């Protein structure tokens, strides 16, 4: 098991690719338009009340 | 007198019609409160589920 160069590799790039996530290494701005463009569209899908505490109803009696 | 003494004896029990309106009343208010518990039910569920998606 020790072996199997490729195996430890990819575990190699691996730790090197943890310790290097301060911040989305090699990110491009790519990254930050589609997290933009899904964001939107999620808040779109869901809602547009006040996302963090409980909105409040006051509902009508019949 | 036949006429007359079925007469009394059926207008003895007009009380069906409050009795509706006492229960339909009833049903009113158990929908308002269901649609009450359900609405807010399902808002919290709607955060928790935005939270968990993104």
């Amino acid at each position: 098991d020790p072996v199997q160069k490729l195996f430890v590799d990819k575990i190699r790039e691996y730790r090197t690719k943890r310790q290097t996530s301060g911040g989305p290494v090699d990110a491009g701005p790519e990254y930050q338009q589609d997290l933009d463009r899904e964001l939107f569209k999620l808040k779109q899908m869901y809602g547009k009340a006040d996302m963090n505490t409980f909105p409040n109803f006051t509902f009508e009696d019949p | 007198i036949d006429m007359e003494k079925s007469q009394q004896a059926l207008v003895q029990k007009r009380h069906y019609l409050f009795d509706v309106q006492r229960n339909n009343i009833a049903m009113a208010l158990e929908v308002t409160y269901r649609e009450r518990l359900h609405r807010v039910y399902r808002e919290v569920k709607n955060r928790l589920d935005y939270h968990i998606s993104v």
